[PDB]
């Protein structure tokens, strides 16, 4: 019962980083999806001006966005890894509290 | 003299992009350019009015007088566009390809 | 010191080194450059921000890095009105530097001004010491 929480405390924070990452791509996507919306109506529209350097702006929120996912990627394979453990251990506590 | 009103507008109003029009027919108003493209009108609340496109004119008067409401004019460096914001209907969109200046 | 020995040679006319001086004077420099270059960074992309402002009222999407610039945008923007001149100002005081402390030991390098021009166009400040003390 105390070698045991610390995996689930381990499992438990790998989740909240998850959730944490997640709602960061959220916001990521959002600007991302702004940017090129405002992008779109620059290219409808028929008259030239300047970019204003938007496509600078719509190449940091994708930098930003690819390494946001990459991120949760690798969060997702460290949780597997964890609840993984964790049904070993959760394993061995059941057996132990049977016998 | 002393300023018989006054307002704060959060918008960026283009300089020589202004006008005053009764687009209720009876209700005088302001429309006004702003950055990205976008004409606002203050009634007395703003309500902005998606020209997606960067505004060179603005003014608003009667151009058909068997009506009494004021018509916003638009212009464009390759359109003109006539509206009647009361019932949202363009009354003509020209495309002039010659500009608005 | 140089300014002083030509001015009172000519009047003249009419009728040492601290090997690290050149160090502290760049590293006095260092902050009006870097402040000069974050002023033109951020007043490149004040207006295409500004365009994004004005749709969806800001809620939930800009970036804080970005939100810091929305709000000083104004006093961002009034002064890169005056940038220019400062920095065409430290780009000339620091070429005058370099020209005369390899003045002093009796060279003539007159002729690795664009190189430093560039450089600075570039601004590694270590880069910009080592060629200071290199060449």
């Amino acid at each position: 019962l105390e070698e045991y929480f610390e995996l689930i405390d381990h499992h438990f924070e790998l989740r909240i980083n998850g959730e944490k990452l997640e709602e960061l791509l959220s916001e990521r996507a959002v600007q991302f999806r702004a940017i090129q919306r405002r992008l779109l109506t620059r290219f409808k529209d028929k008259t030239p001006a300047p970019l204003q350097h938007l496509d600078t702006l719509l190449d940091g929120t994708y930098k930003q966005v690819i390494a946001l996912a990459d991120a949760v990627e690798e969060n997702q394979d460290n949780l597997f890894q964890s609840f993984t453990r964790l049904k070993s251990a959760t394993h061995l506590v059941i057996l132990l509290i049977g016998l | 003299l002393q300023p018989v009103f006054t307002l704060k507008l959060r918008h960026k109003i283009s300089p020589r992009m202004v006008a005053v029009g009764r687009y209720d027919g009876t209700h005088p108003c302001l429309a006004a350019a702003t950055q990205a493209g976008k004409v606002f009108i203050h009634n007395p609340d703003v309500s902005l009015l998606n020209i997606n496109q960067t505004v060179s004119c603005l003014t608003a008067g009667v151009l058909n007088p068997e009506l009494g409401y004021d018509a916003l004019l638009v212009g464009t460096q390759t359109n003109l566009l006539a509206y009647d914001v009361y019932n949202n209907s363009d009354l003509f969109y020209r495309e002039v390809a010659d500009g608005a200046s | 010191i140089s300014i002083l020995k030509d001015v009172l040679s000519k009047e003249a006319t009419k009728r040492e080194i601290n090997e690290v001086s050149v160090k502290h004077t760049l590293k006095l420099i260092h902050p009006k450059l870097e402040y000069q270059l974050l002023l033109a960074k951020k007043v490149q992309l004040i207006d295409a921000l500004k365009e994004l402002q004005v749709h969806e009222g800001n809620t939930n999407f800009l970036i804080p890095e970005y939100r810091c610039i929305l709000e000083e945008a104004d006093h961002l923007q009034e002064e890169y009105k005056k940038q220019p001149a400062h920095l065409e100002r430290l780009y000339g005081m620091i070429t005058d530097l370099f020209i005369d402390k390899f003045k002093f030991k009796g060279t003539n390098v007159k002729t690795k001004v664009p190189l430093l021009l560039e450089i600075l166009d570039s601004y590694d400040q270590n880069a910009l010491i080592a060629f200071f003390d290199a060449a």
